């Protein structure tokens, strides 16, 4: 079965910028290669088909170039408009998608501010307990967060959730919610958040003592 | 001129089926095979199957093997989508998209359908109680269906504010949080309220957040 792989995952550009991304299959598609772009709630729009055509209402500055294996979408100089995550497709036989490279607006690296919350007593008294861990205005985008409770690793009990970038300092903002029963909760003491990102040296905890 | 029109978001438990349509209008509608593709919230695209218009043929992915039913009505121009013994990983917007030999060059506006096991309720709202600047929220917890809206002291506090989407628990109930970043300075004296609207069940808390005594 063919799977197409997309990079960068993530691409950071300014208006006036030339930006390429690369689509890759795993065997040969020939030409029949498609690149969409997708903006928040709405349906992915046509731009480029049969690897290079470019349809007719896209604006000029797009084009595509490619066959066999690999294939690229270039901006030649990018618009307002033009932030947005772009999937390639082959159209052929199962019609497969590429994961997406999202084009987001550039600043410099922004490191997170983190707080961590312990569950409120009202929860408690319901028998869950709810931990939360805020990383406040960074970029990019890529940001990881580890929760430690008494020094252990906690897996399948978290999930996060990430703002769309900031119309007026272009950061992200993202929670990381750690969900025990309360009789978990209680059995332990040091709660951890563990924050990685390229603006922090080395990672950074915040944690408090239950 | 094309236009492809979808039927509205459902909520529906496991083992239930949904039947989601779109309508097509500007051209003529046998002209084009039109595919079913859907994505889960957040995550990439994921094709579904193909129908011919003309004959009503149809294949589609084998995942959806005996679960997926494919149909179309040329009087009114309509393709329909019905998926049954819903489960939790069919929660997606659903779409129909128009075949142009090398392309899907139209598409509709999308459906989105949520399987889960709970029913309308309302949230529980909880503080996120603040610890230069400090971060405070609320904690919007086991709400069902979407959405939720929030606000704070009653719309007059907007800057700073990050309202986070909502993720399906895996309970089958929706969480977020809301939190606004204020000077320390004025947790003594300004007073923090999450207006928290959940209209599904007509449910309104204004939950008042405040440093935790100790």
């Amino acid at each position: 079965a063919i799977q197409l792989t997309q990079s960068p995952s993530s691409l950071s550009a300014s208006v006036g910028d030339r930006v390429t991304i690369t689509c890759r299959a795993s065997q040969g598609i020939s030409s029949a290669l498609v690149w969409y772009q997708q903006k928040p709630g709405k349906a992915p729009k046509l731009l480029i088909y049969d690897a290079s055509s470019l349809e007719s209402g896209v604006p000029s500055r797009f084009s595509g170039s490619g066959s066999g294996t690999d294939f690229t979408l270039t901006i030649s100089s990018l618009q307002p408009e033009d932030f947005a995550t772009y999937y390639c497709q082959q159209f052929n036989d199962y019609f497969t998608f590429g994961p997406g490279t999202k084009v987001d607006i550039k600043r410099t690296v922004a490191a997170p501010s983190v707080f961590i919350f312990p569950p409120s007593d009202e929860q408690l008294k319901s028998g869950t307990a709810s931990v939360v861990c805020l990383l406040n205005n960074f970029y990019p985008r890529e940001a990881k967060v580890q929760w430690k409770v008494d020094n252990a690793l906690q897996s399948g009990n978290s999930q996060e959730s990430v703002t769309e970038q900031d119309s007026k300092d272009s950061t992200y903002s993202l929670s990381s919610t750690l969900t025990l029963s309360k009789a978990d909760y209680e059995k332990h003491k040091v709660y951890a958040c563990e924050v990685t990102h390229q603006g922090l040296s080395s990672p950074v905890t915040k944690s408090f003592n239950r | 001129q094309v236009q492809l029109v979808q039927s509205g978001a459902e909520v529906k438990k496991p083992g239930a089926s949904v039947k989601v349509s779109c309508k097509a209008s500007g051209y003529t509608f046998t002209n084009h095979y039109m595919h079913w593709v859907r994505q889960a919230p957040g995550q990439g695209l994921e094709w579904m199957g193909i129908i011919n218009p003309i004959s009503g043929s149809t294949s589609n992915a084998q995942k959806f093997q005996g679960r997926v039913t494919m149909t179309r009505d040329t009087s009114t121009s309509t393709v329909y989508m019905e998926l049954s013994s819903l489960r939790s990983e069919d929660t997606a917007v659903y779409y129909c998209a128009r075949d142009i030999v090398d392309a899907f060059d139209f598409w509709g506006q999308g459906t989105m359908v949520t399987v889960s096991s709970a029913s309308t309720k309302g949230p529980s709202v909880f503080p996120l109680a603040p610890s230069g600047t400090a971060a405070l929220g609320c904690l919007v917890k086991d709400y069902f269906p979407e959405p939720v809206t929030v606000s704070w002291n009653s719309g007059a506090l907007t800057s700073g504010v990050h309202t986070f989407p909502a993720v399906l628990q895996s309970s089958g109930l929706y969480s977020l949080s809301s939190v606004v970043t204020v000077p320390s300075s004025s947790l003594g004296t300004q007073t923090y309220i999450c207006n928290v609207n959940h209209k599904p069940s007509n449910t309104k808390v204004d939950k008042k957040v405040e440093p935790k005594s100790c």
